[PDB]
């Protein structure tokens, strides 16, 4: 296997952890989040094209074991790939009005908000560590390493 | 409107006044022009860093 079974024991216990009867099954909807939760940052294209198919619309539908979503896991994990810290703060400094990773966070809202995986305002409202003074600055660096975690 | 506490600001709202007051005085209807300038303008918008 390519993860120790002694601690997949303890992620069965985790998988029971979300509102669901249990089982020993999970819903499509819930391998992406719990993917999210326990393993390595997936994006959305990641869990529609890992052991899955991406026509999953209503994908409360489609349903799968625990010892389904561990061999998704695993083809992930060896499958994924993986920017550093270095690659997400040039992309902060791609965008630097200021040379000092001081932009103010509307900028970072937008960015998130609009490109890519679409963030909603509320999720990036639980992200922010600044606040709406005067000056509206958001650190770059530190910032980032606080996010990167895990 | 990238001024996040400063938009919709009382300079970008004069902007858009000062062509309407010097068209009312200086422009004319001529033969080829119901609007014509009868005057050269040059603006200049000064930014900041
Ligand atoms: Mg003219």
């Amino acid at each position: 296997c390519d993860f120790s079974e002694e601690q997949t024991a303890e992620f069965k216990e985790a998988f029971q952890l979300f509102d669901r009867t249990g089982d020993g099954k999970i819903l499509y909807s819930q391998c992406g989040d719990v993917m999210r939760a326990l393993g390595q940052n997936p994006t959305n294209a990641e869990v529609m094209k890992v052991l899955g198919n991406p026509k999953s619309d209503e994908m409360n539908l489609k349903t799968l074991k625990f010892e389904q979503f561990l061999p998704m896991m695993q083809t992930i994990a060896k499958n994924k790939d993986q920017g550093c810290f270095e690659d997400y703060v040039e992309g902060l400094r791609v965008f630097d009005k200021e040379g000092n990773g001081t932009v103010m966070g509307a900028e970072i809202r937008h960015v998130l908000v609009t490109l890519g995986e679409k963030m909603t305002e509320e999720e990036v409202e639980q992200l922010v560590a600044g606040h709406e003074d005067s000056n509206g600055c958001i650190n770059y660096e530190e910032l980032v390493r606080m996010v990167l975690s895990g | 409107s990238h001024k996040s506490k400063k938009d919709q600001g009382e300079l970008e709202r004069q902007l858009l006044q000062a062509n309407p007051i010097l068209e009312a005085f200086g422009n004319a209807k001529t033969v080829k022009n119901d609007n014509s300038s009868r005057f050269g303008k040059f603006i200049r918008i000064n930014f900041d860093v």
